[PDB]
């Protein structure tokens, strides 16, 4: 009937037997509980989510929880539905797991409140909505090279140590205090270290009242980590349509998604490709980020970090994904290491909106040439290499020396980093950014040395630096 | 005329001494990034040949 | 009979047991509705790929035969609407109302049933329809890293078909939804749709019906070839088509290959780019025409899904990110794109002016390398070094700006003859404005025997036009 | 005795005959089939037997497509191989893998003899080794590579580089001349280059003197793999019987070892190096084998291979270096320089350049190149660091002359009228000898470079200089 049994079980991957005619869809969800009988076996809770039917009335099932204590002939019940997360203004303050529990150790959520489905199809091409205006970070180098757009996907890619988490903690306080709007912080292989300082940022700033928080971690069985995403997605899809206020998403590293993927996947028995991914790669990172989108009942933008596996772009995984972010910033350690924060590829990174009709001509013509200059000193990287810059003539010598100029002017002091460095931080506004790097261009400040142009906000904060020096 | 070429020759010398140090340094840190290329290359195929030999 | 149930479910493949007089490639239709395609048979197996949401599907549902290979939907009512790749509307609107139906798997027309390609297809961009002409009929790839300008190469393309009897379907394979609306709604602004076709396969999608995208969109531009009416095609990535067999067959367990792909990857492509012909005048004159994109990890040239449809198409246009990043945009490399049909697919007049151009902006390339590295030059380097950059001026355009074709050759021929060389280098973008001017008040002569003629007219008559030009135009 | 399919995997399909009276390996089957209901869908099919299994049942390879195919149907067994119409009634005509005209010219009768497409390879009894040279007015090819009259030729590159427009240009010169047999088979051709191909005979004449067998790139594989053995059927009864000289022309033999690794899974056997067939130098060496120049008549054999991925170190070319007598490479980089025909000067190599067979005079000049070439190329790492001016006298005149060398290599040819707008030129062996012998002593070096690139005698390179007002 709608109890079935444990036959396999395969560190986080089950086989349940069901009988004949009687079988669960194939995204729903089971139960086991049981009482330990004897002083040999274990108590346990648990629940398990449908993943492929096997034949011979069996279905296979990736876990939710830990199986260690799984005896088989453990008894399972039927749910009737996927995992049902409780939704409305009561989630607002509150810290979730992935089965929807509240770990916060403020109460229960009242059992009446309507819980709605964490897997739901896609948004259709008549809702969908496109139009562009231009988000307003502070950080001087989005706002020239590669701005943020509202309604939009930001990616934020980088290797292991190499500054995402300082750069998003960053974003939230510049922009969720201006956002007057809902934010939902989705924590997925996230260093514990860091959820237990959040909560405690949300509670003294007092910005926790209209935000929501789920977490699944490092620690957490590969099952959980997985549809972690999908569970922080359904609540912000409940504010963007019902109550129909705007919302921030923060996922917090999605690269744990693919990973935890390919380890079940494995053990479910499919094939492998390429470096060891999963054979659905494409198509489970598509279901997920699809809904990520702007309607036209609201919008939602969504901010996430990218975790390349090693320094290397190539690896399918990160690659795969590139193709659904509006606007890409790609961070690089070799920048990290001279000392540039934050590290942010000026050519590598590209977005929708540098085009003359969004940003307007002035803020055009500035960035291509700045991307200009940039470029030919990567070519002269090759020779300066060896000689030095005996070899190099004329315009060799002009472009270097400018190019040295930009690439310290577009690093900032973040009042995230205040916990590192001694220095108050600073923002500077866009009309600011793009009037800056006029002048630099032009050759108005040639004079001035190349240790005052770092670490600064606005232009004049440079000459008040390099006075102090004298050089 | 004297003090113009002995000083110069003597610059000649500093920067080459100075060149072929960033030169063989350029060459060990290369020569790494073959070997591990070669590594990895072995690897795939291996990993592709027995893939296929696990299926049939 | 023609009754079995499902005994495996899993990714979107299915295993069917009955179902015994079943053909490869047939229609089969489960109680939910939704539908599906058998592609292998053993002797207790029926393999099939379900061709929608598979998350109603249990095993021991039923699965029934339909009696039809698969087949797409066609008539002169899909035009101007965005469809699925199964005959299906997508933008709401209602039905699609058509006629009759095609096989997706139709037979290539053999050799002694085509004619030389023997027309253009002008594209408006200088540099495509003056260094890498296409005629209609001619295969073409457009080649590039991501973010390099591919799509509006072809966007382009589209709305400047406008006044020509043509026929295009644009397929977008992979794409997230909201880009398709984007190009939707910028093709409804030119006012392009009213003589196109959007098919939509967005990433969301089980990869079966990526897989068909392609032939769905070939399988409806092909009834209006054979009925005599010209037609464009444009697949927005064959890559992605590659990435959702992969996952098709990994999936079905036939071993994997190079990489990971399997061995089919070549017969899949060969398929599918080889019904693109133009017919001979028995066969009523038609044509249909091919647009397929490639992207390219890293930029690179040499690699094994890029050298397989670099080995079935009829050239390639190349676009580096480098260049784009260097101010040349289009950014075409000039040295790696070429085209097969290069010479018959335009007019008397562009032969004329522009034969030498490929190669020259080749030979410009490696003269180049070598200076940045000889010091001084002599007379006849500092001479042709100085066209090259000439050309690559001229050659540059920016986006929704179209060219008309007489005008093209006339900026070519101040260029080819060198007329061009006085101007210094910063000025000739904006000299190429002014001559436009200039020639539509004044010149319209020149021009009325250029669209009457296709042919160049007396070189007296045009010297005597672009000297006085000359007088007229002011430098720096 | 009839036979009934099982499964239908794609490509294969597996044929239980039940009698005990089982077929051959290499043995072609016939599947007629009319339909009962109008579900069902007529089909006419031929498959050649390539494994016995083990319960009475045979695995085999289609020549056309298994779309429609029903389990339980009825196979016909002919008893023999796959039969080619051999004779004069193939000069003139096109016909398909099987034999049977494609083109609109006409049906051939059911009293013409046929031959059977596999035969065991001439024995070293009869095999035969002179060497002659075969004029081509290309000018890399005369020079460096002088191409062996009886003997194998190869050209091989990777994808897109001229392989193609080489081939038109030789059957221009070499087809018109010789008064042999041709036969032209296509392999893996792309379509809208075989339909080019029967117009350009025909224009010429060529055609009565020619026979063709296509096999496009949409086929099935097995029709892929069979369609160079049919070619070579026809080549071998215009030597043994009729004992005329033939020329044979092969388009991308590489398609063939493609192909059977689409099959090999299928059929049953496990993976080998780059996913590759267990069985490559056999196949390989089976085919090639055959294409010999007996004791009876000659063939001259001319193929294009496709290097996999752009990687001459992959198994497929490797294996085929070692059938051949002169090869010609086809480089990218040269292409991207826009030196046409794009040759590797130094990688391609034949047995004939060697003193007796080509003359003291011919050798020297061609030895002495591939000095300067060489040097050249280890000369340009020096360059591209540290700069020209930085270096000797000497250096400096080999980079000079190598320059000319390099594009004096470049030639136009007569369809390139199509591609590059000037006419094309023929260059005879003796003047090729004189004018780089001139490059070499240092008589031209007043001249400007860019005069060096498409042309053909060095006559032609003075007057093109004076119009650039040297
Ligand atoms: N803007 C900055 N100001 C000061 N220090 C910085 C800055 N950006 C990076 N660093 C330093 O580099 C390290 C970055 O740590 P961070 O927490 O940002 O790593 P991460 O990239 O988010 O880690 P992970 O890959 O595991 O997710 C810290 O030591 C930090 O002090
Ligand atoms: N001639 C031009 N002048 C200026 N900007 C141009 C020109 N051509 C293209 N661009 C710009 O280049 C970018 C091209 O974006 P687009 O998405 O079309 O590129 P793509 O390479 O086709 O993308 P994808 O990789 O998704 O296929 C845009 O910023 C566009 O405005
Ligand atoms: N001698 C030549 N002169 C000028 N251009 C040439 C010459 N040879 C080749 N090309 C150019 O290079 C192109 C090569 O195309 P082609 O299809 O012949 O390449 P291929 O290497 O034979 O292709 P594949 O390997 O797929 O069979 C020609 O269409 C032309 O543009
Ligand atoms: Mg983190
Ligand atoms: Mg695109
Ligand atoms: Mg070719």
């Amino acid at each position: 009937m709608t109890r079935g049994r444990v036959i396999q079980v395969m560190g986080p991957v089950v086989d349940v037997k069901f009988e004949n005619g009687h079988l669960p869809a194939i995204y729903n969800a089971l139960k086991i509980q049981h009482k330990a009988r004897n002083e040999n076996e274990v108590d346990i809770d648990l629940t398990l989510e449908v993943a492929l039917h096997l034949g011979d009335d069996t279905v296979r099932t990736i876990a939710m929880a830990s199986t260690d204590g799984l005896i088989r002939g453990m008894e399972v019940i039927d749910t009737g539905a996927p995992i049902s997360v409780p939704v409305g203004e009561v989630t607002l303050g509150r810290v979730f797991n992935v089965l929807g529990e509240p770990i916060d150790l403020e109460g229960d959520i009242p059992a009446d409140a309507r819980r709605d489905p964490i897997h739901r199809p896609a948004p259709k091409f008549e809702e969908l909505a496109t139009e562009v205006e231009i988000l307003e970070t502070g950080i001087k180098v989005v706002d020239l090279l590669a701005p943020y757009i509202k309604g939009g996907k930001i990616g934020l890619f980088g290797g292991a140590g190499v500054g995402k988490t300082v750069l998003i903690q960053e974003l939230i306080h510049n922009i969720a205090q201006e956002h007057g709007g809902i934010s939902v912080f989705a924590g997925v292989g996230d260093r514990t270290r860091e959820g237990n300082d959040l909560y405690h940022e949300m509670k003294d700033s007092g910005v926790i009242s209209k935000t929501a928080m789920v977490f699944g971690q490092m620690n957490e069985p590969p099952g959980a980590r997985m549809r972690v995403a999908l569970t922080g997605l359904t609540m912000a899809e409940y504010f963007r349509d019902e109550q129909g206020q705007d919302v921030l998403l923060f996922i917090d590293n999605i690269f744990r998604f693919t990973q935890a993927g390919s380890e079940v996947s494995a053990l479910l028995g499919r094939m492998p490709s390429a470096v060891g991914y999963q054979p659905t790669l494409a198509t489970e990172m598509g279901q997920l980020q699809e809904r990520i989108t702007s309607t036209a009942k609201g919008s939602i933008t969504s901010i996430q970090a990218i975790y390349v596996p090693a320094d290397d772009y190539t690896d399918p995984a990160p690659a795969t994904t590139f193709s659904h972010l509006d606007a890409t910033t790609n961070l690089e350690r070799k920048l990290a290491e001279m000392g540039i924060y934050p590290a942010v590829d000026p050519l590598a990174s590209t977005s929708r909106a540098l085009a003359p009709e969004i940003v307007g001509e002035e803020h055009y013509q500035v960035a291509r040439k700045v991307q200009q200059t940039l470029q030919r000193y990567k070519e002269l990287q090759d020779i300066i290499a060896i000689l030095g810059m005996d070899e190099l003539s004329d315009e060799d010598k002009l472009v270097v020396h400018r190019a040295r100029r930009i690439q310290f002017f577009l690093s900032q002091n973040f009042h995230v980093a205040e916990q590192f460095t001694g220095q108050p931080g600073s923002y500077v506004p866009v009309k600011e950014t793009v009037r800056g790097f006029k002048e630099i261009l032009e050759g108005k400040y040639d004079h001035l040395p190349e240790d005052a142009f770092r670490l600064v906000g606005r232009i004049e904060e440079v000459v008040e630096k390099a006075k102090a020096m004298g050089v | 005329l004297l003090d113009a070429k002995a000083s110069e020759h003597a610059a000649r010398m500093t920067a080459m001494k100075n060149a072929t140090d960033n030169a063989n340094e350029l060459i060990r840190t290369l020569t790494l990034s073959y070997n591990r290329a070669r590594q990895a290359a072995i690897t795939q195929e291996i990993t592709e040949i027995v893939a296929g030999a696990n299926a049939l | 009979s023609d009754v079995g149930t499902v005994i495996q479910v899993g990714d979107g493949i299915a295993r069917a047991h009955g179902l015994d007089n079943v053909m490869s490639g047939e229609l089969v239709e489960f109680a939910n509705g939704v539908m599906g395609m058998a592609l292998n048979l053993e002797e207790n197996n029926v393999g099939i790929v379900i061709l929608g949401p598979y998350t109603g599907i249990k095993e021991g549902d039923e699965v029934r035969r339909t009696g039809r290979i698969m087949e797409v939907p066609v008539g002169e009512a899909l035009i101007g609407r965005v469809v699925n790749p199964l005959g299906q509307p997508v933008d709401g609107l209602g039905p699609v109302e058509t006629t009759e139906t095609r096989p997706i798997e139709s037979r290539a027309p053999g050799v002694m049933d085509r004619r030389s390609v023997h027309e253009p297809l002008q594209t408006g961009i200088k540099a495509i329809d003056a260094l890498v002409p296409i005629g209609r009929g001619q295969r073409e790839l457009i080649i590039g890293d991501r973010q390099t300008g591919k799509t509006s190469v072809a966007i382009d393309t589209i709305i400047n078909q406008k006044d020509q009897n043509m026929i295009s379907i644009y397929v977008a394979i992979g794409q997230k939804e909201s880009t398709v609306r984007t190009v939707v709604e910028t093709l409804r602004k030119h006012g392009a749709l009213d003589y196109t076709i959007v098919v939509t396969a967005s990433a969301s999608q089980p990869a079966p019906l990526l897989f068909l995208a392609p032939y769905a969109g070939v399988a409806m531009g092909e009834y209006f070839m054979y009925k005599g009416k010209h037609v464009l095609v444009v697949y927005d990535d064959l890559s992605k088509q590659a990435a959702a067999y992969r996952e098709l067959s990994l999936l079905l367990r036939r071993p994997p290959g190079r990489e990971a792909y399997p061995g089919d990857i070549f017969y899949l492509h060969s398929r599918l780019l080889e019904r693109a012909a133009k017919l001979s005048d028995a066969k009523g004159g038609g044509s249909l025409t091919a647009l397929p994109f490639v992207e390219t990890q890293a930029g690179d040239i040499s690699a094994y899904i890029p050298t397989n449809v670099i080995s079935i198409t009829d050239g390639q246009i190349f676009l580096q990110s480098d260049l784009f990043f260097s101010g040349v945009r289009p950014a075409i490399n000039a040295g790696l794109s070429v085209s097969r049909v290069g010479g018959a697919a335009q007019i008397k007049a562009m032969k004329k002016v522009a034969g030498t151009l490929r190669l020259d902006l080749a030979a410009y390339r490696e003269l180049e390398a070598f200076a940045q590295f000889g010091s001084d030059l002599d007379k006849a380097t500092q001479a042709k070094l100085a066209r090259g950059a000439r050309t690559v001026e001229v050659l540059k355009q920016d986006l929704h700006q179209p060219i008309p074709v007489e005008k093209q050759v006339l900026i070519i021929y101040a260029l080819t003859r060198g007329f061009l060389d006085d101007i210094p280098v910063e000025d000739v973008r904006r000299f190429e404005k002014e001559f436009y001017l200039f020639l539509d008040q004044n010149g319209q002569h020149l021009l009325e025997h250029i669209r009457t003629t296709k042919d160049l007219p007396n070189e007296d008559d045009l010297n005597k036009a672009i000297e006085a030009f000359k007088k007229t135009f002011v430098v720096s």
